[PDB]
């Protein structure tokens, strides 16, 4: 899930990675700003009965 | 003649951003007190 980011990054830098090796702070090539990277809503299911 | 560089000479080292962390680059440095 996208979503504006006050994040700076420098003129060179595109992408910003994770602990582990994942972008979670992108620029958009054709507009230059900075946008946060989030994976989608997850969790278990459990089954109460 | 020689003068000593303290911590100079460092850099970001790859074009990728980093926020309240430490981390850890193999690189052309400059040593401390050269």
């Amino acid at each position: 899930v996208l979503t504006e980011s006050n994040k700076k990054f420098l003129p060179f830098q595109q992408f910003g990675r994770d602990i582990a090796d994942t972008t979670d702070a992108v620029r958009d090539p054709q507009t230059l700003e900075i946008l946060d990277i989030t994976p989608c809503s997850f969790g278990g299911v459990s089954v109460i009965t | 003649a020689y003068t000593n560089s303290f911590t100079r000479g460092v850099y970001y080292p790859d074009k990728v951003f980093r926020s309240s962390v430490l981390h850890s680059t193999q690189d052309l440095f400059l040593p401390f007190f050269s």
